[PDB]
């Protein structure tokens, strides 16, 4: 009745080795958001904030616009301000999270829940958990959950699942 | 007034005094602790058997987390004084036994956990005076037999877990007086031969798991009173035969699973009164042939998946009552001499796999009634020829797949109806030359793929009526010259052919120099981070061979002045 | 009317809000009196099929030591 707990992985010199570490010159060097250990310089008061940008300066808070009627999307696309009858998918989500309840501790890169809308059908496109300023792999699917061919032009871990174009 | 050894928290929204004595090396309990506590954490320490007088003077509680540790004994009167307790956790200690009376001082309990302990031989009447319990967890222990009336007095129970144990027998009086149970779990035990009078007085059950046991018989009459029920599971077992009166009345059922069993034939009128299923699974069984009207009454299915039986022949009229069916797997069984007109009626499908079967040929009336399809697979059968009038019926279609067969030529009136294709895959065949005009009707196509064949020339008048290409592959095909007909391309693979670096091969040089991202040099293969250490690279090098003065060299870099008599 | 969020964006948002504390899938039973009685299904179902916002997300973080 309590389940496991998820917590970020303590990083070490290995992480700093893999993570290119050249902090440019500045004031108040801080850590990047989420849970990732690569030091950068902080933002001022009044510049755009988000989930994949840097974190605001000291004694500051990142809150969305005071209207917009859509907070979470507005924060996902980086538009904050630094201011002081089952279906084909429910049947999968069910026996997915019916397995993550008999274990002790785990890591946030081991959760694999799908992405499907409010009628049980897979949505358009699927992705994987990120690690702070570094997104994950993504691909395109169809209504019942079969992958489709596609390529990329900008780089890996990037795709635009359009109506049918997978550019 | 905190014992100066634990993190003392304070009021947040009520008078909680959450005391955090968790991750610290402790031996037996501290003293001088607050009296008005509302939650206490003690997990992780190295305690042992508790003293009888240990938790008095704490007439307010409701949280006694005690996981981890090295506890094994609960001496009598241990829980004396706790009248307002509401949760308890003893998960991973190494307990061994519980005497009678240990729960006489604590009514109003609402959850209990004894999961990864080491204990057997429950007594007869432990959980008495517990008319308010809601959960009970006993999985992963050494239980092997239960006396009658072991669960006596548990009126308002709603969940129950018996997994990882070693039960082998179920008498007809165990689940008696449990009129509000809601979920039962009996997986990973060693049961056999479900009897005929056990599940008769649980009129509110909703889930039932019998996953991995050794079951070889199911008496006719079981599952009789279970009106409300929505999830059966009998996957990994040894069921050897279904009778006609095995599921008589389970109206509200919605998910059956019968994979990986050893069923060897179906009967005339199984599967009736199941007007509301939406998923069946008969996986790696040994079904041999389908009689007429075997699936009858399942007028609302959605998924079938008969995917690795030894199915050798199907008679006309087998799939009869399946009206609203959308997906059928069928892929893996040797269906050699299939008859014709066998798919009639199913005009609501969307995807049909047929790979892995040993088909052989395609005759004019193989796929007839499927005027609703959208995806064909037909990958690795071994066809030697497809006839001219085979695909004149599939109006909607978005993907063909003929990857590893052995065709040698295509009739010149094959794609007459398919005016909506978007993916055409024809790899690894033995084609020798593509027809002269049989590409007109395709007007919405992109992503062509003809790699690994043995083509020999591509005329200019071949790719003109295709103004939507964005991808093209020609690896390892024995060509000599080529001029880019679609101007808005975005990919080109050209490695493996014996190019002739002369005058007519210059537009390719210009297009490759001015469009370097459409014709790359190499792209880095996929990587996931842990295996990013090695940088796997797929190549795309263009070579010169027919002229010996530029032999060996690449085309992108040769001289900048060889094209001066050109 | 209400918005909805499901998939891996949910996991990223949860990582962003809580931080280096952690999170559970059910409520951390703070002074359990009716937490079990009144059944809160879970964060996944509520935010994938009914409605979702920041207060509910904050309610599920682990408590600091
Ligand atoms: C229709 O049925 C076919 C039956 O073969 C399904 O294809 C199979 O899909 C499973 C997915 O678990 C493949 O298993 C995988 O095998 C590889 C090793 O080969 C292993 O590394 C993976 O962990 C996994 O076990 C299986 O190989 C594959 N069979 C074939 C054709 O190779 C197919 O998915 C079903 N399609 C549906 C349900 O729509
Ligand atoms: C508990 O003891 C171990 C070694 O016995 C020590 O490393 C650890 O620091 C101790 N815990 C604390 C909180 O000091
Ligand atoms: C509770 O109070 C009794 C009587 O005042 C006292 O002697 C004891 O130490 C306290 N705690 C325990 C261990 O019961
Ligand atoms: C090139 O095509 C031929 C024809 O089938 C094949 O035998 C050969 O293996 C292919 N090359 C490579 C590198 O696979
Ligand atoms: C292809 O060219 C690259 C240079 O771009 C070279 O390093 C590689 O060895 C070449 N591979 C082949 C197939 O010769």
């Amino acid at each position: 009745g309590l389940g496991p707990v998820v917590r970020c992985e303590p990083c070490d010199a290995r992480a700093l080795a893999q993570c290119a570490p050249p902090p440019a010159v500045c004031a108040e060097l801080v850590r990047e958001p989420g849970c990732g250990c690569c030091l950068t310089c902080a933002l001022s008061e009044g510049q755009p904030c988000g989930i994949y940008t840097e974190r605001c300066g000291s004694g500051l808070r990142c809150q969305p616009s005071p209207d917009e009627a859509r907070p979470l999307q507005a924060l996902l696309d980086g538009r904050g301000l630094c201011v002081n009858e089952y279906g084909p998918c429910r049947r999968e989500m069910e026996d997915t999270l019916n397995h993550l309840k008999f274990l002790n501790v785990l890591s946030p890169r081991g959760v694999h829940i799908p992405n499907c809308d409010k009628k049980g059908f897979y949505k358009k496109k699927q992705c994987r958990p990120s690690k702070g300023r570094k997104r994950g792999f993504c691909w395109c699917v169809d209504k019942y959950g079969q992958p489709l061919p596609g390529y990329t032009t900008k780089g890996k871990e990037d795709v635009h699942c359009y109506s049918m174009q997978s550019k | 007034a905190c014992p100066a050894a634990c993190v003392c928290s304070y009021d947040d929204d009520a008078d909680e005094l959450s005391v955090f004595c968790s991750s610290r090396n402790l031996t037996r309990l501290p003293d001088g602790v607050p009296g008005g506590t509302q939650a206490l954490w003690l997990d992780g320490n190295n305690l042992s058997s508790v003293p009888p007088a240990a938790f008095q003077n704490l007439s307010s509680l409701g949280f006694l987390n005690l996981q981890g540790g090295q506890l094994g004994s609960l001496e009598p009167q241990a829980l004396l004084g706790l009248e307002n307790l509401c949760h308890l956790h003893l998960e991973r200690n190494q307990l061994r036994s519980l005497a009678l009376g240990t729960f006489a001082h604590t009514p109003a309990l609402a959850s209990l956990g004894l999961s990864n302990n080491r204990l057997s031989r429950l007594e007869d009447g432990l959980f008495e005076g517990l008319g308010s319990l809601w959960d009970l967890n006993l999985g992963w222990n050494s239980l092997a037999v239960l006396p009658d009336a072991a669960f006596r007095g548990l009126g308002s129970l709603r969940e129950l877990v018996l997994a990882g144990n070693r039960l082998a027998y179920l008498q007809p009086a165990l689940f008696s007086g449990l009129a509000e149970l809601r979920e039962l779990d009996l997986s990973r035990n060693a049961l056999r031969a479900i009897k005929a009078n056990v599940f008769v007085q649980l009129p509110r059950l909703q889930k039932l798991y019998l996953d991995r046991n050794l079951i070889a018989a199911v008496a006719p009459g079981a599952f009789l009173g279970l009106k409300a029920l929505r999830w059966l599971d009998l996957s990994h077992n040894r069921v050897a035969g279904l009778l006609e009166d095995t599921f008589p009345g389970l109206l509200g059922l919605r998910v059956l699973r019968l994979s990986h069993n050893a069923i060897a034939s179906l009967r005339p009128r199984t599967f009736k009164d199941l007007h509301f299923l939406e998923e069946l699974q008969l996986g790696h069984n040994r079904i041999r042939q389908l009689a007429e009207r075997s699936f009858e009454g399942l007028g609302q299915l959605e998924v079938l998946t008969l995917d690795h039986n030894q199915l050798q022949e199907v008679k006309a009229g087998a799939f009869l009552g399946l009206t609203n069916v959308a997906v059928m797997n069928l892929s893996g069984n040797c269906l050699r001499n299939l008859p014709e007109q066998v798919f009639r009626g199913l005009g609501k499908l969307h995807s049909l796999h047929l790979e892995g079967s040993c088909l052989g040929r395609i005759r004019p009336h193989t796929f007839t009634g499927l005027s609703g399809l959208r995806r064909l697979f037909l990958k690795d059968n071994g066809l030697v020829g497809i006839e001219e009038q085979s695909l004149w019926g599939l109006a909607e279609l978005l993907e063909l797949d003929l990857t590893s067969n052995q065709l040698t030529h295509l009739p010149h009136r094959l794609f007459q109806g398919l005016g909506k294709l978007e993916y055409l895959l024809l790899s690894r065949n033995r084609l020798a030359e593509l027809p002269a005009d049989a590409l007109g009707p395709l007007q919405r196509a992109f992503w062509l793929d003809v790699s690994h064949n043995r083509l020999e020339a591509l005329p200019n008048s071949l790719l003109a009526p295709l103004g939507r290409l964005r991808y093209l592959s020609l690896r390892n095909n024995s060509l000599r010259t080529f001029t880019p007909q679609p101007p808005g391309l975005e990919r080109l693979w050209l490695e493996g052919n014996p190019w002739d670096c002369g005058c007519p091969l210059k537009a390719l040089r210009d297009f490759a120099l001015q469009n370097p991202s459409a014709v790359p040099r190499f792209v880095q293969a996929i990587c996931e981070g842990d295996d990013c250490q090695p940088p796997a690279y797929t190549y795309n090098n263009i070579t010169c061979a027919s002229p010996p003065e530029v032999v060996g060299l690449d085309l992108r870099d040769l001289s900048e002045a060889h094209f001066a008599p050109c | 009317g209400p918005e909805t969020l499901c998939g891996a964006e949910l996991v990223d948002a949860l990582q962003f809000v809580c931080g280096d504390r952690g999170f559970y899938f059910n409520k951390p039973t703070g002074y359990g009196s009716s937490s079990r009685r009144a059944p809160q299904t879970g964060i996944v179902d509520e935010c994938c099929f009914r409605s979702c916002d920041l207060r509910r997300l904050e309610m599920y973080c682990a408590p600091l030591k």
